[PDB]
């Protein structure tokens, strides 16, 4: 039993043989992590597998013809590619029509290891009219196991931002996206809030898309989500929104995003925390309403607390919440920042090696300055007392002549007797 | 107003051209999230900036799933 005996029965003109052949290719393409996919390619079943996906008169056959083309294109580009280069993709198509729900699912499933090849191959699938079929599927009488097939492909669809997907497929995609997060089940509840990422992802015009469906209100909730894998996502998602315009910010900060993070500050990841703090970083980054909005909810002393202790991830971004805080803040929204000890963790990141953590600590420290006016003395000798002013003073090297000219400004009108 | 804009974005050094010609303080917020840019911030004033509202790390262990080989039937 040899993969040319394989090929050859593939052939047959009989149907009985034609699938039991089309079953053994299934086999071996199913057996490990590492499937012999290259040397099947070079068999020449491939268009032979394309050829079975006609055959109306057997579900069984275009159920294991895509099976097996399924896995071949599960692999790398270029078998992914030797796939569609067998003009499989159309037939994948035609396959979502189908009566039987067992044909559909594997097409299905065949044209998201395709979709998720790249943009390119992304356009093409839904240039031919993939995400209306698919999204038909969903409905309350679809099994769990083909809906979380569906809403996998729904994210690959979402995927990749340079070109972005078209508008067409993001509004399409958008009122599915509604009815899915409110799904109880996990692992769509995670795509679903993923497919959310990519598409706040593509910009501030994509933004302001997912904010027009209603959807923020519902997808806010999910930074407390039971289950960290929905959280890490909605974050993500949130975030990118966060990245928005003011007006954009504000849409999230309405729906009580802050009330939501303490528990991520503090939570036991550290991966969970940088992103806490990214996020955060990017409202400091916002109008003084939002600014005072971050103060309000307490989030300050947390932010200085990993600021200190954290992981040098949590630090960068850190760094940046507090920078950005000293360029958009009032006079007492950084006296604030002041007396909540900011000056000592912000000063001793100024040893690291990331040279732009150290230019965003000393803007930091510039815009601090520059703007207590009888506390420049006062704020210098704070500065100087936890050693930041001896830190700053040996920043003035040449390997990096950006941070070498702010260091000199610095000390040359604040720190000069 | 232009001192307004600027004030989303870091001032990072002196112009580098890899990130092309100036911008404009207007065109300045046209930028995606953590882009650079050179800008034209006086007369014969041009340095590298970059937005303030920045870009996410890289995922990697986060969820993916791009692509999905079928092993069984259940």
């Amino acid at each position: 039993t040899s993969l040319e005996a394989i090929v050859q029965n593939a052939s047959s003109d009989n149907q009985g043989i034609q699938l039991s052949a089309v079953q053994a290719a299934r086999k071996l393409l199913s057996s490990d992590r590492n499937p012999p996919i290259d040397d099947l390619i070079k068999s020449g079943i491939l268009p032979i597998l394309v050829h079975c996906l006609e055959r109306d008169d057997n579900p069984s056959l275009q159920f294991e013809a895509a099976w097996a083309l399924t896995n071949i294109a599960s692999g790398t580009s270029e078998q992914t590619q030797a796939v569609v280069q067998s003009n499989a993709v159309p037939l994948f198509l035609r396959l979502l029509h189908s009566p039987h729900q067992n044909v559909c699912e594997q097409a299905v499933w065949a044209l998201g290891n395709i979709i998720g090849d790249g943009p390119q191959c992304r356009d093409y699938v839904i240039s031919l009219g993939v995400v209306k079929p698919l999204l038909s599927f969903i409905s309350p009488s679809i099994p769990i196991t083909f809906l979380r097939n569906v809403t996998w492909v729904m994210v690959n669809l979402c995927r990749h931002k340079d070109p972005p997907p078209p508008m067409e497929t993001i509004q399409e995609i958008l009122p599915a996206l509604c009815v899915l997060i409110h799904h109880t089940d996990v692992n769509i509840l995670v795509d679903t809030v993923w497919a959310l990422s990519y598409l706040t992802d593509a910009g501030n015009e994509q933004i302001q898309m997912v904010i027009d469906s209603g959807i923020v209100p519902h997808l806010v909730p999910l930074l407390s989500h039971q289950e960290v894998k929905v959280q890490t996502a909605a974050l993500r998602a949130v975030g990118n929104i966060v990245t928005g315009t003011d007006e954009q910010t504000q849409v999230v900060l309405n729906c009580d995003a802050l009330s939501h993070f303490p528990a991520l500050l503090t939570h036991p990841k550290e991966k969970i925390n940088k992103e806490a703090v990214w996020f955060l970083s990017n409202i400091t980054a916002g109008n003084q309403q939002q600014v005072q909005a971050v103060i309000d909810a307490n989030l300050v002393p947390m932010i200085i607390h990993l600021l200190d202790k954290g992981d040098f991830g949590t630090q960068k971004e850190a760094a940046w919440a507090i920078s950005n805080l000293t360029i958009s803040g009032r006079k007492d929204q950084v006296a604030y920042l002041i007396q909540q000890n900011v000056i000592p963790p912000f000063c001793n990141l100024l040893t690291v090696k990331d040279a732009q953590v150290v230019q965003v600590v000393l803007d930091g420290l510039s815009n601090i300055l520059k703007m207590a006016e009888d506390e420049a003395e006062t704020i210098g000798n704070l500065i100087e007392e936890c050693g930041g002013l001896e830190k700053i003073e040996q920043l003035q090297n040449h390997e990096n002549e950006d941070i070498y000219k702010l260091a000199y400004e610095i000390i040359d009108q604040f720190f000069s007797s | 107003v232009e001192s307004a804009v600027l004030r989303g974005f870091l001032i990072l050094g002196k112009e580098d051209r890899r990130y092309g010609p100036a911008l404009s303080i207007n065109e300045l917020s046209n930028l995606a999230k953590g882009e650079k840019a050179n800008v034209l911030i006086g007369q014969g004033d041009v340095v590298l900036v970059m937005k303030r509202k920045r870009d996410s790390s890289i995922l990697t262990d986060s969820q993916t799933a791009t692509k999905r080989i079928r092993m069984a039937i259940n």
